[PDB]
């Protein structure tokens, strides 16, 4: 099922059936909001924000506890990324792979992986352009 | 304040015997249970009855 | 054999998380009492971070491949 | 004679040769192969059941008769 | 009782 | 190339029927799949089937009684006029009166005979016999 | 199909209501119309011929259904006319319909039979000739033949069966054998646990107590209805249950030990938790106070007082406190000087 | 506090007045629970009959306050049950139809939760709709299943069957 | 003679149940000597009572065909008749107790909303009735009592039930987990015996009238005969 690979793995998260907050959860919805903005101000991404809240504060899901996703909560308070997170990391990996290539000019394998990452960016970059999340003039490098 | 407290305040023992009914075990009927619980008991009581009848065939 | 519609509770326990009739998480949440201060903090079973006491800045759990290994001396309950 | 034979057969039902012939039937191919697979499954489960028991402290014994019952309304 | 009501 | 959910469900039912399995699990579900299965149930090609809700597409469990010879989806969902129905059936089914052609029409999803009764037509969805 | 029949049973029911406000119901021609409706209700050849149909016709007979529906219409129409217009309720007019009533009473459908029971109760008062009086006696037997087979008395046909049985004993001089009455109370008492469908059964119980019929099973029935008086939520059941129990307690013989228990029950039900349950109890308190012997009040006087003040003194429902004072208010003047 | 303060409705019914009197009484008795019992207010009351013959008190409430009710719902509901016995108290918010109907079902099953939902299609064409509940408070809900079904039929006009898996009933 | 007395196109849909009875009309006594009657139920939501002419006796020398039809709200799936009297029970979305002389169901029995797939009256204690549900359950009823009595939930659905002719309180169940289970009514916690030879679903079961054997029909294209005191078939047809 993997793209650019022969793997067929199925590891993933299984969201619980019920869609309300847990009974044991006894923290105000507002206090979660200020925790979210504090972390995003510090420089954490929404994915990393979710991990910290779930691990140490009992926030099973931001949507479930607060009624809105981490993305929407941050945008409501003036915090939203310049580019989508998944595209941000894919560009960051592409730069690192490129940076390795100048120093090592005989690494034909790294040349191959750069195709897969760059081609992945185009497909993702195409999608956001259609939805108007990313401005149409946006080109990769 | 229960009824017995009020009735005892007379402290006469000839007034007391006049109210012959007020002395004795409580006879207020208990509130009816939910129908499912009552029906569940009924089926159990039937099962005892049904078991007794067929057990005649045991010999 | 097995009734796909009314599977045994024991059987569903053995199945994979995604392969049950209604997939649901097997993880859970704990009350871990800090040794230093005796305060209580919520810790995810499969936590991916070294959860630290906010008051003590003391390590409670350590991330591993699966379940988080609680640091020695931190007593705990299932919540 | 026929009444004589049937008491004769039940008396010696336990001998090897008589068991071989008496229980021999020609079942269709699909049923025969299904039984062979069903046999291999039962042995594997029992072996795993036996191996499992060497190391688990509390493993109750469930009779074959009581396995199929999930529960009864009126308990006794 | 089934019989009595017949009568 | 992935296959439509309806085609996947119908293929799963066919395989479970041929292999001798007495009940099949279908995922994902759909309203159209439910209408199709209700038609097949009404004409007796299957027994009881239940829908399970997952907060997702949902799942279906269909009991099978061994009577289903074959069911399938026909594409492209070409329009068929009412008077035309007859020939299509004769061409797409084993014999004249054996099996039903299912049509999605202005009045819903229905077998060809009941569509004739209502004098309503539309695109064709699939066949069951 | 059954769904369609229920629709038709609705549409027909509307027509009958329309006839009620129609003028022709006032004329005697309607009677003849119903009378009409009653009596309207009651090889080598094939070796040559080419056969092109592989489908076979499926056997079904709705002709019986048609007859029952029309017959059901007749009885429903007839009962409406005679009740609304008294003048038609006469033996001379309705003599012709008696041979139909005997036929319908045997009908397999119970919807038609229930209507047959409805009409017969209307005509129970009406005098009839020798041949036309036997039907009331036969119907009395037939309803037993329903309570004969019927598993549970809480059925529409059984419930109406008790209705005709009640009017049978109330009005017709002939009365059934005590054993038959004894059994029927037997069948009613179990189903009495769920009084919501036993309203007609209650009225039949009321009929017996009016005539003062002595049976062992009435005493047990009195025990059960008393519980229903205080426990059942429904107001209507609590009313009728109170009346029959109230009539039972005053009239039949009871041992003095039993009497104290009955009034002992009544007072502790005053402390019943629910407001409605105790409210019905004051209704029985009020009936004893308003209508009872001075001695019975005097034996029971000081007791009723201290129980009423308790409810007035402390009770969650404000209304019950007020009533208990009212019961005390009307109870005090009637007391003797000693009490 | 007067009962009319609790009753958001301008014209309070006698039942609304009585229950609001009970609310203010629990406020006065409460030493600190009053703090949350005071802000909480309801829109309406509806008394609806059950198959068993009892009645159910559907207290219609605003959603943002319905949150606060759920915070305190268990204690308050027990007190209301004690003061109004023979009646089942339930807190419902007044509110696409599928979403709301699901939300009314959620509020009905509160404090218990729906483990799942299942719809069975018989041969003749009938449909049996079914909700599987958790066993958190199995006994108390077991006494109230008919009440839940009657309430849901009364409000949503749909037939629904409640079961508690993990138990035979 | 291996020939058909009659053939009736009874139902528009599938015949989901059939039983042979001797009805007892209250006002008429049918000629059981010259006629035999059978009840049919189908998913067209009807139950039809038929009369068949037979030649067992030559004491005479008709009215051959449909006699009475019962309309029902829901589709029927199983029908069986009380032996002592004329009452019979039908299993659809609800298990109903009909009396032959009433066009609507006389009494309604059901543990809950779950539908009933089959049923079978007892042969000696005629007042006891057993049924099976799509919820993998076996419910026991008592007509003397007119309410359901006992229920057990099994790991898989049971397709057919039969009572032992010689032991009134014993019955066997055709189960869908490749097994037939022999139960004792009074104590249903434990099964008396288990039969394991089948390799697919067991769809029907019946006792010999001698009570010492059972036969089980299966989806695996075979018929097996078991001894009641042994847990394995002695034959495969
Ligand atoms: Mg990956
Ligand atoms: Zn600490």
């Amino acid at each position: 099922g993997r793209m650019h690979s022969a793997g067929k793995g199925i590891s993933s998260s299984a969201i619980p059936y019920s869609r309300n907050a847990p009974a044991w959860f006894k923290l105000s919805s507002e206090s979660v909001i200020e925790q979210i903005v504090k972390y995003a101000r510090k420089g954490l991404t929404p994915s990393q924000i979710g991990v910290l809240l779930r691990d140490a504060h009992g926030v099973t899901q931001a949507r479930v506890i607060t009624g809105n996703k981490i993305m929407r909560i941050l945008k409501s308070n003036g915090l939203a990324p310049e580019i989508p997170e998944d595209l941000y990391y894919l560009i960051k990996k592409a730069v690192s792979v490129r940076k390795h290539l100048e120093r090592n000019r005989k690494d034909k394998d790294a040349k191959f992986r750069l195709i897969l990452i760059e081609s992945r960016i185009h497909r993702l970059a195409r999608y956001y352009r259609t939805v108007a999340v990313l401005p149409p003039n946006w080109k990769y490098e | 304040l229960s009824l017995t407290d009020m009735m005892n305040v007379i402290d006469d023992r000839q007034v007391i015997e006049n109210a012959n009914l007020l002395k004795g075990k409580s006879s207020t009927y208990e509130v009816p249970l939910p129908q499912r619980i009552q029906q569940r008991h009924d089926r159990k009581a039937a099962y005892e009855i049904s078991r007794q009848e067929v057990s005649k065939w045991n010999d | 054999v097995q009734d796909l519609l009314h599977p045994t509770a024991a059987s569903e326990a053995r199945k994979h998380k995604l392969k049950t009739l209604v997939q649901g998480p097997r993880s859970y949440f704990l009350d871990v009492k800090c040794p230093g201060c005796l305060n209580i903090t919520t810790v995810f079973s499969h936590a991916q971070t070294a959860v630290t006491c906010e008051s003590c800045s003391t390590i409670l759990c350590t991330p591993t491949g699966g379940k988080a290994k609680l640091s020695e001396g931190t007593s705990f309950r299932r919540k | 004679k026929l009444e004589y034979d049937e008491k004769l057969k039940e008396r010696f039902r336990h001998m090897p040769e008589i068991k071989r012939i008496s229980r021999h039937r020609h079942v269709p191919q699909v049923i025969k192969k299904a039984q062979e697979i069903k046999n291999i499954e039962l042995s594997s489960i029992k072996r795993r059941e036996a191996n499992e028991r060497r190391t688990r402290k509390d493993m109750p014994y469930i009779s074959e008769r009581k396995k199929q019952i999930v529960g009864t309304v009126h308990k006794y | 009782a089934k019989d009595m009501i017949k009568h | 190339t992935r296959s439509s959910v309806l085609a996947d469900a119908l293929n799963a039912i066919n395989n479970a029927e041929k292999t001798g399995k007495r009940q099949v699990l279908i995922r994902p579900s759909s309203k159209v799949i439910i209408k199709f299965l209700q038609v097949m149930q009404k004409h007796g090609y299957i027994g009881e089937f239940e829908y399970i809700d997952d907060h997702r597409s949902g799942k279906i469990v269909v009991q099978l009684n061994g009577r289903l010879n074959k069911c399938g989806v026909i594409s492209p969902r070409f329009n068929v006029k009412i008077g035309d129905i007859e020939k299509w059936t004769a061409n797409l089914l084993p014999a004249r009166q054996f099996g039903y052609v299912i049509l999605t029409t202005s009045a819903g999803i229905m077998d060809h005979e009941e569509a004739r009764r209502k004098h309503v037509s539309g695109k064709i969805l699939g066949f069951v016999y | 199909n059954l769904r369609n029949q229920n629709k038709l049973s609705e549409l027909l029911r509307r027509y009958l209501l329309g006839l009620n406000h129609n003028s022709d119901s006032e004329s005697e021609s309607i009677l003849k119309f119903c009378h009409q409706l009653f009596q309207e209700s009651e090889e080598k050849e094939d070796f040559f011929l080419v056969n092109l149909e592989s489908k076979s016709y499926t056997i079904n007979s709705n002709s019986l259904l048609l007859n029952s529906t029309l017959q059901k219409f007749a009885l429903d129409l007839l009962r409406n006319v005679i009740t609304r217009h008294r003048s038609f309720l006469t033996v001379s007019h309705l003599e012709g319909f008696i041979p139909f009533l005997r036929d319908s009473l045997l009908s397999e459908n119970e919807g038609v039979v229930i209507s047959t029971l409805r009409i017969l109760i209307t005509l129970i008062r009406l005098d009839f000739s020798d041949e036309s009086s036997e039907i009331f006696k036969n119907c009395a037997r037939k309803v037993l033949n329903i309570i004969k087979v019927s598993p549970s008395t809480s059925s529409e046909l059984c419930q109406m069966g008790l209705k005709f049985l009640s009017a049978f004993i109330r009005h017709t001089d002939s009365t059934l054998k005590d054993t038959a009455l004894s059994y029927v109370l037997g069948r009613v008492l179990p189903d009495l646990n769920e009084p919501s469908r036993q309203g007609l059964a209650f009225n039949f119980l009321k009929a017996l107590v009016s005539k003062h019929i002595m049976l062992p099973e009435l005493y047990d029935i009195a025990d059960t209805t008393r519980e229903i008086m205080v426990t059942n939520h429904s107001k209507e059941i609590r009313d009728v249950s109170r009346s029959v129990y109230y009539q039972f307690l005053m009239e039949y013989d009871q041992s003095k030990g039993r009497l104290e228990k009955q009034f002992k029950f009544m007072v502790d039900n005053l402390q019943y938790p629910t407001e409605s349950g105790r409210q019905s109890v004051m209704e029985l308190i009020n009936l004893i106070i308003t209508k009872a012997n001075p001695a019975l009040l005097s034996k029971l006087s000081s007791s009723f007082f201290l129980a009423l003040v308790n409810v007035s003194f402390n009770d969650d429902a404000p209304r019950c406190r007020e009533m208990a004072s009212v019961l005390i208010s009307t109870m005090l003047p009637k007391l003797e000087n000693k009490d | 506090s007067a009962p009319q303060a609790k009753i958001l409705s301008q014209a309070p019914t006698e039942l609304e007045l009585q229950v609001a009197q009970a609310f203010v009484e629990l406020e006065n008795s409460s030493p600190e629970l009053k703090a949350e019992l005071r802000p909480l207010q309801f829109k309406s009351i509806r008394e609806i009959d059950v198959a068993g013959g009892k009645k159910a008190l559907a207290i219609f409430v605003p959603v943002p306050s319905l949150a606060g009710f759920h915070k305190v719902q268990t204690k308050l509901t027990r007190e209301l049950e004690k003061k109004f016995q023979d009646r089942h108290v339930i807190f419902l918010a007044e509110r696409t139809l599928t979403a709301v109907h699901d939300k009314i079902l959620e509020d009905l099953v509160f404090p218990t939760e729906i483990v799942g939902k299942r719809v069975r299609y018989l041969v003749g064409g009938n449909k049996i709709q079914k909700v599987l509940l958790d066993s958190k408070d199995v006994q108390q809900i077991d006494y109230k299943l008919e009440s839940f079904q009657a309430v849901y039929n009364k409000l949503t006009g749909k037939q629904i069957v409640f079961e508690i898996p993990s138990e035979t009933h | 003679t291996r020939e058909e007395f009659v053939s009736f196109k009874a139902h528009y849909g599938l015949v989901t149940g059939l039983c042979v009875t001797q009805p007892r009309f209250h006002d008429k006594k049918p000629d059981l000597k010259s006629q035999n009657f059978m009840l049919s139920c189908s998913d067209d939501k009807t139950v039809k009572l038929w009369s068949i002419n037979v030649d067992d006796y030559s004491n005479k020398n008709n009215e051959e065909g449909l006699i009475r039809t019962f309309d029902g709200e829901s589709a029927f799936q199983g029908i069986d008749s009380h032996r002592e009297n004329s009452t019979f029970a039908t299993g659809g979305a609800k298990i109903h107790l009909w009396d032959v002389n009433r066009l609507k169901p006389v009494s309604d029995l059901s543990w809950g909303a779950d539908n009933i797939t089959s049923l079978k009256f007892n042969q000696n204690e005629t007042d006891i009735l057993a049924s099976t549900g799509s919820d993998n359950s076996i419910v026991l009823y008592d007509l003397r009592t007119n309410s359901p009595t006992q229920k057990i939930v099994q790991t898989m659905r049971t397709n057919a039930i039969c009572w032992n002719p010689m032991e009134a309180f014993n019955f066997v169940t055709a189960n869908e987990d490749h097994n037939a289970y022999y139960y004792d009514m009074r104590n249903l916690s434990r099964s008396l015996n288990v039969f394991k030879d089948h390799v697919s679903a067991v769809m029907d079961v019946d006792f010999s009238p001698t009570g010492d054997e059972i036969v089980t029909g299966s989806y695996d294209k075979s018929i097996r005969i078991y001894k009641t005191n042994h847990g394995h078939s002695r034959e495969i047809y």
